[PDB]
């Protein structure tokens, strides 16, 4: 989207990863399987939360609200009492409506910078180790276990620990 | 061996609209919009709604013939009209201020009716009978305003009449009169007496004078007659006198308000139910937590903002793209 | 061998706004603000305006002197009064519920104009003639208004009239009428006959009993004496019934009314010519499909919402640098 | 920029590609010449139309709106009178004014995050077989002719590779 | 060697929102609201606001005995009253269409009060002194406003007066009087001697008869009659004529008005100090050149736009990470 | 961080660093310190600046507003006047707060855009002159003196190169 991530270089989403929003599939000698982020889908959550509240909080509760009868006599204040319901009416449908529409573009693409953001912090981690292909995968060139694996989707890789990597680089 | 990098999906079908692009299905999405009501009208706080039925607050008020199960209230949460509210003023003649009366009913929550002027005791020299008629016929015969006492001369004489009532209740009271106006002067001598009566009605904030407005007039509901109708509200230990040498619709009975907020006076059709609510519409009652509602403009209680919105969809999740 | 990516740039020297920067010129955009009008009163659905010339509202109903053009006018879109619309009252004295007379009119599509009270046929023991005053005159010569009467007494003798009128109409009917008030008893008798006399009025929903209010008063338009101005919509079906001794201004003309909405009353001193629109402002027509508007705040048929802004450029295409 | 791309690290626009908004320059043995994406350049066109209709349709049209008169003696409702409307007035030129404002940032950064991710997608597509100078520009390697240029604006390129 | 790249931190505090998260502590930030006042009532322009104390506007206008000090005010930046404002109304009774009159005191920024009809001069055959009541008192003595004149029978005689006056003033000129209505026809003869008296009020735009409404209302400050008071602005040129054979409580002194925008009538108890102002409001003056400001809706000169907010900081600055 | 600069891939800022909001600390064979930016800390000024006075723009200030006084048989326009008074206040605090809201979310991605397009600009500037390491950060492989470092920090690099890689 405006960041490229969602419905961009990572082309679809995963039905199989029902932990979160946002997170991996490693394949490995032991096996495949998903694993969400808890880190990065938490915070999405708390500023998502955060900002349907918000949303709410500004729009206070209608309380009571009835209508006003005129004679006929009193047909320029019927008519200013009318058009002041229908010219607040018309200004709470426009923020509401329009609150939303604009609230919508900026949570997709707040998703969409998360993936983005989750993809490049694995990325910088890993460096040699590993190839990037295209959809958002990472070849290993050092081969990493189970336990290898969750250290990536940990922030703790180690780098250093495998130039092995500079061997199966060539 | 490798490690891939992606994001959630599932078989949702919800769609969302943006600046950008309209419908786009996503994973996750709340609606802010109540539509939904309950086709009833409900209590409010434990406490019934009144229904005037085929009557309207001036026949309530007054005491149409017709309204006589309306004797009876004394509380209640808010007020219904309904579309067949036309029994109110049964003798033809403007309701002085009307509107401004229903606007000080919207926050009474409840009354007191009291005799302020009881009939048998209040006029020794007039005529407390007699005071009918065929525009306010009950059972097949002549009758009259149940809160309201027409006065005639005493059998050729209409002796200039002066009371007064102080008010020992605790609350505001409401009192309402009537002036009447005669179609000629030979009917306002056969009735009064006085070819020159004169109402006078004061409090220690009220004061005016009602002079009869005799002019040849149409027929409405049978009568070239008209009459007028007043109300004014005596503060507590207030007192207000009442004066006349004719043409007055005397008060019969009065009502000590009691003033609450939250309530008001709403149009109709729906039946009211043995439920309770915190937000009463004209539709049906709502029991929603959602900041939208577009159910109905006109609300009692605690209600979501009213909105000509059809749709308030907002979306929490991403993009949904399952790619089977 | 190169591949480049770039994007599009032109000489177009559009420039919009952002909240960081502002005079950004950019490739592409639309202009949301209409700010050029017609300069002329256009019809309205093929139907022209009414213009009043140096007449108002109050003349053309009374039937002013100066306002013959307008007897008649009996269809228009919409009503238009000019900064020399004066010829209104031409006799000084009160219009009552003047402003709400023109608020019913702004809801009034057609009429059709009719002797209500034929002149000759309708007052056979009073006198038609000799009911005119130098303070309504044309040609130099003293007038009165075209559609009111100005009754006075046959031979010293000016006995109890009445007069009803039926509404056979089907539609609602504007009758007008006045009130009149001299400044001294003598000229009450010279008028009249009768030192004490009275006006009645009564209809279904009308009824009153004027009496000449006798006084002094400063010379407006050479006249001391007041005459008051009354009007009133009777509903199909319904009869207006006129009794007098004096100071009665009898209805002549009166008015059939036909309603419709999205008519109303402008203060234009553009020209009126043979040109159509959908949007008419004081300032001219309106010829557009933009959003918002800068032109005028008054506005009659479908126009864009009124705004203050001086610009309102929404920006479509990207930042443009052709850096040659 | 937002996104850096537009005046960023692409410093200026082509007064010569007139096809589109974003696109390609491409030199070549056979010869030079611009090329406009219509992929990219229709989203964004769908895009934009759409916005400007949406904002269009918040703002309805003003039907019949006169004045009212009022005597002497009704100061107070008229006063309330110029109130409503002076009042109204000041939020919807607000409104307006503000809507526009905050719109044209946005679309201007759309139109710069699209051009860096159009940059990013042949950059991928790429890799070893070009290098990335300045100006958003590629130097093949293994030197590209018009028919495998049409490959590139196309993402269906298709790797054969050396060095370098 | 090394090259890094970072942003800036700092020791500030200042938190600001947004709408993904709460409390988020920047390196720079401006307050857009105002909540800070002066906790008095300051000057406008130079000129010192008017502070009618004990007193309301009819108190003032009319001349009120408690409201002495007030005889001397001329101009004024804008008008105070405060929570003891309740001496107005003296005698018992309704000050006619009240709430236009401080409408238009509104747009008045200074007055030249005048003699209009002076006490000894006016009155030849009329008894101007004796014109007092205990319900007026001053110094332990029955005494009356000192801008109206009670003119009473000059030895059971109340001759038919008459009195003009031309507004010579280039200038509105307000007029104030009264009409008495006692509560007996004993006491309508004591005073005036004419049983069937009546006052006539006219000038170019004003036309209106009083008579007097005899009747017993409940005491007020010790009286059973009722008086009504008038008020009209008579225009430039114009004249207004008094007529009348009792009952008439005359006007003595006048206002020539002063016209003027952003004046206006506050209700504080906040103290008047030497000072100045741009911005004033009931609880204090503001000095700001800020957007909004929540301390009051009332306000007076130019003024931060008012707000129900806490807290209005916008972020200049970036997200602050000090991480020592 | 909404471009994944600020809080992100550079964990944290630097109380050092006080001539402006973005900038460089260097490290050298002749010593340390920091150096901000210029170009790019000014532009940040003007635009940040530039919309605190547009939204102090769309705000006009008050003018006098006093109160009406009704009697006791105007509730109805009392109502209505109160109805007025209190409508426009919700819509005026509603759009006050609302505009704050979202303009500060606006103003920290734009310092983050910021960070994260000067650390692009800088790592086209160098390409194999030096090894991109963490907190964005460049270790140099034909080391940098101080005469070079201010080139760096100036748009005007120019690739004396032989890679000891
Ligand atoms: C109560 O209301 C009913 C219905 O609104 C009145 O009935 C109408 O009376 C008029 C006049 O006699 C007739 O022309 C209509 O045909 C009647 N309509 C119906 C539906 O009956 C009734 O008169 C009212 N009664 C009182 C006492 O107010
Ligand atoms: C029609 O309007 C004109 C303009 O108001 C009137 O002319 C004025 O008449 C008064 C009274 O005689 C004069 O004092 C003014 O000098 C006149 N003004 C102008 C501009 O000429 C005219 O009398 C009105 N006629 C009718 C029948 O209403
Ligand atoms: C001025 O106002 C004061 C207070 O409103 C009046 O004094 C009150 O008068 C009432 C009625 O007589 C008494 O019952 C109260 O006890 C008085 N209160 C106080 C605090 O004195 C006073 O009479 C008024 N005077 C004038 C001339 O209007």
């Amino acid at each position: 989207g405006l960041f490229g991530a969602i419905a961009g270089f990572i082309e679809g989403g995963w039905t199989g990863m029902i932990d979160g929003w946002y997170g991996y599939h490693h394949q490995n000698e032991q096996g495949s399987g998903y694993a969400a982020d808890q880190k990065s889908t938490q915070n999405a959550i708390d500023g998502i939360t955060n900002k349907v509240n918000s949303v709410i909080e500004k729009m206070n509760t209608q309380f009571t609200a009835v209508g006003k009868e005129f004679n006929n006599l009193e047909r320029r204040i019927e008519n200013l009492n009318k058009k002041v319901d229908d010219g607040f009416l018309d200004i709470w449908t426009y923020n509401a409506e329009l609150l939303v529409l604009l609230e919508n573009e900026r949570t997709l693409d707040f998703h969409d910078s998360n993936v983005r953001n989750l993809y490049e912090k694995v990325k910088s981690q890993l460096k040699n180790n590993a190839k990037e292909i295209g959809n958002g995968c990472f070849e290993f060139y050092h081969k990493c276990d189970d336990a290898c694996m969750e250290s990536v989707r940990n922030g703790t890789y180690d780098y250093p620990k495998y130039s092995e990597e500079s061997k199966l680089n060539r | 061996d490798t490690i891939c990098i992606g994001y959630h999906a599932n078989n949702s079908t919800d769609t969302v609209d943006t600046v950008l692009e309209k419908n786009v299905t996503v994973t996750h999405s709340v609606n802010l919009l109540e539509d939904s009501h309950n086709g009833k009208l409900c209590k409010l706080k434990g406490i019934a709604p009144l229904q005037l039925g085929k009557c309207n607050i001036a026949g309530w008020l007054l005491g149409n013939p017709e309204c006589d199960l309306l004797l009876t209230a004394s509380s209640w949460s808010y007020i219904v009209e309904t579309s067949n509210s036309e029994n109110g003023t049964c003798y033809p003649g403007d309701f002085i201020d009307y509107e401004e009366l229903r606007e000080q009913l919207s926050s009474v929550s409840s009354f007191e009716k009291f005799e302020i002027f009881p009939k048998t005791s209040s006029w020794p020299n007039h005529e407390t009978t007699k005071g009918v008629t065929a525009a306010c016929s009950y059972a097949g015969a002549s009758s009259f305003y149940r809160n309201l006492l027409w006065l005639t001369k005493k059998g050729s004489s209409y002796p200039k009449l002066s009371k007064s009532y102080v008010n020992n209740k605790g609350k505001e009271v409401l009192v309402l009169w009537g002036v009447h106006h005669p179609p000629t002067g030979t009917d306002q001598q056969s009735l009064y007496q006085n070819a020159d009566a004169y109402v006078s009605v004061g409090s220690s904030k009220y004061n005016r004078r009602f002079t009869p407005e005799i002019a040849a007039r149409p027929k409405v509901r049978g009568q070239a007659g008209r009459m007028n109708y007043y109300w004014t509200l005596l503060e507590p230990g207030d007192t207000i006198t009442f004066e006349a040498t004719g043409n007055l619709i005397a008060p019969w009975y009065a009502f000590a308000l009691n003033r609450g907020s939250g309530s008001g006076i709403i149009t109709s059709d729906a039946p009211v139910h043995d439920c309770n609510t915190k937000c009463q519409t004209p539709h049906g009652a709502i029991n929603s937590s959602l900041p939208f509602q577009n159910i109905h403009p006109v609300t009692i209680g605690e209600c979501p903002k009213y909105v000509r919105s059809t749709k308030l969809r907002m979306a929490t999740g991403l993009r949904n793209i399952p790619a089977r």
